[PDB]
RNA sequence: AAUUGUUGAAAGGGAAGGGCAUUUGAUCAGACA
RNA sequence: AAUACUGCCAGCUGGGACUGAGGACUGCGACGUAAGUCAAGGAUGCUGGCAUAAUGGUUAUAUGCCGCCCGUCUUGAAACACGGACCAAGGAGUCUAACGUCUAUGCGAGUGUUUGGGUGUAAAACCCAUACGCGUAAUGAAAGUGAACGUAGGUUGGGGCCUCGCAAGAGGUGCACAAUCGACCGAUCCUGAUGUCUUCGGAUGGAUUUGAGUAAGAGCAUAGCUGUUGGGACCCGAAAGAU
RNA sequence: AAUAUGUAAGAAGUCCUUGUUACUUAAUUGAACGUGGACAUUUGAAUGAAGAGCUUUUAGUGGGCCAUUUUUGGUAAGCAG
């Protein structure tokens, strides 16, 4: 009892149903993977112009 | 038998469990029969409390 | 035949009026229509629509997070409306006073609201006072501090709570959950 | 309370202003339309007299209508029919020329017959089966304030206004032309002409651009 | 059995241009990146370590990391029905900053200036770009240019 | 209720496009155009009737 | 109730919603979780990762009460006194005179320190404090005061 | 009910039964006022 | 000069067919010096026949054309694939324990009277003390420890509301929700202050680590469709095995 | 080459001014994130848009077969892929 093996045959018809999907954008992207060295940095940039902003309004 | 985002369940019913229901359905029965059950002890009990 | 670009007969998906059988709620949103078709103030039409949410999308107001609105700049004279319950929170000790309008007060909040000089007013008596909403602040609870949605979305890597009846270690915390019980997640 | 004859009146009398200026208006097109088609005629002989060859202006404006019914259509022609608005068969829009549209007739010559529409051809295309899109609701023309109504933001407040703007391909040909809907034609009630439909108009079937045969096809459908 | 290694079918992909073997020249060390850019992969056979995937040929993305010899480039390849977001730690040997965006900027300045200018002027702009419109009317002359009439030409072998 | 197609419903034809009784009027569906003779450059017959 | 369900509306069409195909046999994955290494370890990871093996210590005949310590936070803490009461202390807050809470009889085991008391001094019993509920609690003139 | 006898009506050139339609025969509702 | 051919006319005009939806008025117009009139947001006028089996419904037959046995499994059944001679009457997704989502309702940082007691017109209804269960804290294998730098943070979008303006629009505030960067609690790894029964103690500040966490609670309970697991488990079916 | 295929066509934009840091430079150098300021719908191609986005849960299915074109094995097949 051999029987078929393989095929994309109506594959592209399934996925085009609910879409095929854009990849979504967002302003703010993730900073996942970024070097590390720079990060740590950049934790205590923002904590520093977070500071004199606060300063802006005493 | 495993399948879906559910929480895996266990009940024990693999014995002839059916042969072991205990149903109350004398539950107001007994309470009426402990009812009297304790006027009469009352009664026979004298004063006593 | 017609190449169909959409699909045909499709119920728009939006609930027209609430599910609910309560004679009040169907009086509310009698007012409330009216009050709709013939204002053209935005306010009604968000109110009429909110009438209609299931118990889920109407999470409790605390009375808590009210007077947080209340402290906005400009915000502290508004009418807060709530279309829900609204209730009692035992952590602030300070409430202001204001008139709160919700569907329903528990015992709880409408004495803190009460006790401290303000006014529980139902959805009605707030269309009479302001039927085009005016110097109104509409309050809506957190959805998803519902706890089902813990589970929702469950799958590797995705940090999201089992489904799960006892827990405790010897409950889903091995072979899948850890480095050396052959992976992690 | 007055209105009675009050505002009847100042209505009545406006409306009255309103036909005024469609009729000054319409009749400019016509000395326009008219020029334009004598200036053309003395351009052609003012050139075999001066001993050369006068070639006329690529037509900007063409008129498409589905040729082929619904099914067993690849997916591509069958998205571009779409964007066309030809998604039911014998149905048929206005179609501006550029290089960007060009392209898509291209993909569709299996399935569309197209052409030139003469002016007399887009008159009786929008009189007779001219509809409006309007919160979609496909609404009759029937009367000039329709238009006007969602038309008249960019001028354009006459039925003629619309076939004005749309076969002299104006500023607006795009929201002109998407307010009117899809023409809903007939099969040609004098038949095709060919044998058989489904090859180009050149080999002796119904499919292609035809050119100015458009009109007849049209007019048969119509 | 099959076979599906990482590099499995690229015999040409990675090959490396007719006379164009050997060292990379020193403007490929010298082109400098930064978060946000465009690039365009395209691999360097000669350079094994921190090369793209075969399906990342070709392809491009934009970068979010920049490291000592490299840039993170993310990229959307779509599985299924859907795209998925797919970050590539790639050397500056197989990156290369793409002119697709050049047209662009090369537009935005442009279309500032017509636009100061044309405002200190008295309006009158259009700066949107239009498609190739049909041919205008034209009188051709046949002055020195007679139509050469023409036949089609018969049957020939000539082998 | 009912769409009256001009084209053949006068009574419409002219709630639109009031030119129409303009247009009736004055012919205008006939104008006789201008009379002119121009002949053409010999260049032009001669290749027309050219092989 | 059986009228409501969707087997009544089944009755006439051949297969009860089960299709034709595929039919409703027995057990087709087998009983209850077999196979969760097996056929339906697809579903076991994810869903259910964790599952299979071992993890810390046993500890044979384990009495929880023993373990009894119930929490509560600075965060509520003032809700122990009765509201009329409460009033009464939140104002007129003063050493000499300071409300006593035995938390133990509130039935708390530990006091943490969820966030900010008014800055009333109590009088706090308790079995064991946070360091941060017991140092919160001073900074408002109260003590804790360790019971058992 | 399957199935059977009698009586009455009707059709039948290697099945019967069915669809749309109308002639003919039988039968019947309603509506007029 | 004419004609053909091709195209146009908001030029005129005859024959034929089908339809007549709507039910006061209301609109856009047209003709008129005017009054009025009209073919202008869907049929009216005039005349006749029968008032009946005339028309219409049913039915049986004839005639034109058309129509293979249903059910099933199957890529494919009218099949030279299986079940079915006929009729009646039985005849198959149930109930339970524990659950997921959703929804309605009660009450809400709580909630759940019904093991029990009280009581009764007595398996009902009415009432209720102490507990208990779930929820209100997490995190570690564990010993343990245990949630505010700050208006409970910054940024960006947000309905709604507030202010200006006749309006178009501008500013203000912005819940829910989404994205992002931080802060807090535990695990892990560093750091190791003041002290000390000299090895106890672990303040403080940190780290591409990690948790089903905190960051002005959302839960508990009853019900119901669907779905889940154990049960004879939609109904009927072994060859066997045991006492 | 043809046909297929990656990305771009702006308010999440562009330009000036000059803040924050422990990263980085010989260096207030740069990198990242910002405060403040300048320019609106011809604001940056076309066509379409019975709207767009999102969430939860669940059925059936998981023997497929045919046609044009491309194409492997076989002399071939109403063959196998
Ligand atoms: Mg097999
Ligand atoms: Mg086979
Ligand atoms: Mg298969
Ligand atoms: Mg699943
Ligand atoms: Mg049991
Ligand atoms: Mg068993
Ligand atoms: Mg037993
Ligand atoms: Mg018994
Ligand atoms: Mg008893
Ligand atoms: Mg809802
Ligand atoms: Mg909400
Ligand atoms: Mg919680
Ligand atoms: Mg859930
Ligand atoms: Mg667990
Ligand atoms: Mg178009
Ligand atoms: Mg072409
Ligand atoms: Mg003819
Ligand atoms: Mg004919
Ligand atoms: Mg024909
Ligand atoms: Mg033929
Ligand atoms: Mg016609
Ligand atoms: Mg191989
Ligand atoms: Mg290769
Ligand atoms: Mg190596
Ligand atoms: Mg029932
Ligand atoms: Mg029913
Ligand atoms: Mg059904
Ligand atoms: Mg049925
Ligand atoms: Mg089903
Ligand atoms: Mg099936
Ligand atoms: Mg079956
Ligand atoms: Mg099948
Ligand atoms: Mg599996
Ligand atoms: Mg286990
Ligand atoms: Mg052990
Ligand atoms: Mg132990
Ligand atoms: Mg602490
Ligand atoms: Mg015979
Ligand atoms: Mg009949
Ligand atoms: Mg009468
Ligand atoms: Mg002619
Ligand atoms: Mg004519
Ligand atoms: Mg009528
Ligand atoms: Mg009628
Ligand atoms: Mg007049
Ligand atoms: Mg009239
Ligand atoms: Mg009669
Ligand atoms: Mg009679
Ligand atoms: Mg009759
Ligand atoms: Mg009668
Ligand atoms: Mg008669
Ligand atoms: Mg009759
Ligand atoms: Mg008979
Ligand atoms: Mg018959
Ligand atoms: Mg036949
Ligand atoms: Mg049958
Ligand atoms: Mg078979
Ligand atoms: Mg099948
Ligand atoms: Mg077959
Ligand atoms: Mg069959
Ligand atoms: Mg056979
Ligand atoms: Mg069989
Ligand atoms: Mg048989
Ligand atoms: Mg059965
Ligand atoms: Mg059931
Ligand atoms: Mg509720
Ligand atoms: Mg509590
Ligand atoms: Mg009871
Ligand atoms: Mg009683
Ligand atoms: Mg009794
Ligand atoms: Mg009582
Ligand atoms: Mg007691
Ligand atoms: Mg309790
Ligand atoms: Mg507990
Ligand atoms: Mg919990
Ligand atoms: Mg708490
Ligand atoms: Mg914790
Ligand atoms: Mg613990
Ligand atoms: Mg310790
Ligand atoms: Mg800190
Ligand atoms: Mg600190
Ligand atoms: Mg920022
Ligand atoms: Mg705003
Ligand atoms: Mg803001
Ligand atoms: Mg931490
Ligand atoms: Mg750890
Ligand atoms: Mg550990
Ligand atoms: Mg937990
Ligand atoms: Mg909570
Ligand atoms: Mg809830
Ligand atoms: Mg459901
Ligand atoms: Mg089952
Ligand atoms: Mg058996
Ligand atoms: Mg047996
Ligand atoms: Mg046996
Ligand atoms: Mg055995
Ligand atoms: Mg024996
Ligand atoms: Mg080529
Ligand atoms: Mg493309
Ligand atoms: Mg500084
Ligand atoms: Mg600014
Ligand atoms: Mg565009
Ligand atoms: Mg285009
Ligand atoms: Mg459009
Ligand atoms: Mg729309
Ligand atoms: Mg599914
Ligand atoms: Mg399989
Ligand atoms: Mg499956
Ligand atoms: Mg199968
Ligand atoms: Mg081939
Ligand atoms: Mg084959």
């Amino acid at each position: 009892a051999k029987s078929k093996n393989h095929t994309a045959h109506n594959q592209t018809r399934k996925a085009h149903r609910n879409g095929i999907k854009k990849p979504k954008t967002y302003k703010y992207p993730s900073l996942k993977g970024v070097d590390p060295k720079f990060r740590r940095n950049h934790k205590h940039a923002l904590h520093g112009t977070a500071k004199a902003l606060a300063a802006a309004k005493k | 038998a495993i399948s879906k985002n559910l929480p895996i369940l266990k009940n024990h019913f693999r014995k002839h469990w059916q042969e072991r229901v205990k149903v109350h359905f004398d539950q107001a029965g007994k309470k009426v029969s402990r009812r009297n059950a304790r006027a009469t002890r009352a009664a026979k009990i004298a004063p006593r409390p | 035949g017609i190449d169909h670009t959409s699909k045909q007969h499709k119920r728009s998906g939006h609930r027209t009026a609430p599910k609910s059988d309560n004679v009040y709620l169907k009086l509310l949103v009698k007012l409330y229509t009216f009050l709709a078709r013939r204002t053209d103030a935005p306010f009604n039409k968000v109110v009429l629509k909110a009438l209609f949410l299931s118990k889920i999308n109407r999470p409790p107001v605390s009375v808590s997070r009210i007077a947080r609105a209340l402290k906005q700049e400009g915000a502290a004279n508004k009418t807060v409306v709530v279309v829900g319950t609204v209730t009692d929170d035992a952590r602030i000790f300070e409430f202001p006073k204001t008139t709160v309008a919700a569907l329903r007060f528990t015992a709880g909040a409408r004495a803190k609201i009460v006790k401290a000089g303000g006014e529980c007013i139902t959805l009605d008596q707030l269309a009479v006072r302001a039927p085009k909403g005016q110097n109104t602040l509409i309050l809506r609870g957190p959805r998803n501090s519902r706890e089902a949605v813990r589970h929702f979305g469950m799958g590797p890597h995705k940090g999201k709570a089992p489904r799960i009846l006892s827990t405790g270690r010897k409950f889903e915390r091995a072979r899948g959950r850890r480095r050396s019980k052959g992976f992690k997640v | 309370a007055e209105q009675v004859a009050a505002e009847r009146a100042a209505r009545k009398a406006a409306n009255k202003e309103k036909r005024a200026i469609i009729l000054e208006r319409n009749a400019a097109y016509q000395k326009e339309y008219e020029t334009a088609e004598r200036n053309i005629i003395q351009a052609k002989r003012d050139a075999k007299a001066a001993g050369s060859y006068y070639v006329e202006a690529q037509h900007k404006l063409v008129f498409v209508v589905r040729i082929k019914g619904i099914n067993k259509i690849p997916p591509k022609p069958r998205k571009v029919l779409q964007l066309l608005r030809l998604t039911r068969i014998n149905s048929g829009t206005f179609v501006k020329v550029t290089k960007a549209t060009l392209e898509l007739l291209k993909l569709i010559e299996p399935y569309v017959a197209y052409g030139y529409p003469s002016y007399s051809t887009i008159r009786q295309l929008v009189y007779k089966r001219g509809f409006g899109k309007i919160n979609k609701q496909r609404v009759p023309l029937s009367d000039n304030a329709i238009i006007e109504a969602n038309l008249g933001k960019y001028g354009i407040l006459s039925i003629d206004d619309l076939i004005h703007e749309i076969i002299t391909v104006g500023p607006h040909f795009k929201q002109a032309n998407n307010f009117l809907w899809p023409f809903k034609l007939s099969n040609p009630s004098g038949g095709w002409g060919v044998p058989r439909k489904f090859k180009h108009f050149i080999q002796g079937g119904s499919f292609g651009n035809r050119e100015e045969f458009i009109n007849k096809l049209v007019k048969s459908m119509n | 059995g099959k076979s599906h290694g990482y590099r499995s079918r690229t015999r040409y992909m990675f090959q490396r241009d007719f006379r164009k073997h050997g060292a990379v020249h020193l403007s490929t060390y010298l082109k400098v990146y930064k978060v946000g850019d465009i690039v365009d992969i395209k691999a360097n056979g000669s350079i094994q370590k921190g090369m793209p995937h075969k399906f990342y040929q070709g392809k491009t993305g934009v970068v979010y990391n920049v490291t000592k010899s490299s840039v993170g480039v993310i990229i959307n390849k779509m599985v299924g029905n859907r795209y998925l977001e797919k970050r590539l730690n790639l050397r500056v040997e197989h990156i290369k900053h793409s002119k697709c965006r050049q047209e662009f900027l090369e537009r935005v300045k442009a279309n500032a200036a017509k636009r100061a200018e044309a405002k200190a002027q008295g309006v009158a702009v259009q700066l949107k770009r239009q498609p190739a419109q049909p041919r205008e009317s034209r009188i051709v002359s046949t002055e020195g240019n007679v139509p050469q009439t023409l036949a089609p030409v018969p049957y020939e072998t000539f082998i | 209720v009912l769409k009256k197609n001009p084209l053949k419903n006068k009574q419409v034809l002219l709630r639109l496009n009031p030119y129409a009784k303009v247009f009736a009027a004055e012919k205008l569906g006939s104008k006789k155009a201008e009379k002119t003779g121009t002949k053409p450059a010999a260049v032009f017959t001669e290749t027309l009737k050219h092989d | 109730p059986s009228r409501f369900t969707k087997t009544r509306k089944h009755r006439g069409h051949v297969s009860a919603g089960k299709g034709r195909i595929g039919k409703h046999r027995k057990h087709p994955g087998g009983r209850g979780m077999a196979g969760g290494q097996h056929h339906h370890r697809i579903n076991m990871d994810k869903y259910h990762p964790g599952y299979f093996g071992k993890v810390g210590m046993r500890y044979f005949h384990k009495q929880q009460a023993h373990f009894w310590k119930p929490v509560l936070n600075l965060d509520k803490l003032w809700t122990l006194i009765p509201e009329d009461k409460r009033d009464q202390y939140l104002k007129s807050a003063s050493k000499e005179t300071a409300p006593v809470i035995d938390t133990l009889a509130a039935g708390y085991g530990k006091i943490l320190g969820k966030g900010r008391i008014p800055n009333v001094p109590v009088i706090v019993k308790a079995r064991f404090v946070s360091k941060l509920a017991e140092e919160k609690i001073r900074a408002a003139g109260g003590v804790v005061e360790l019971i058992a």
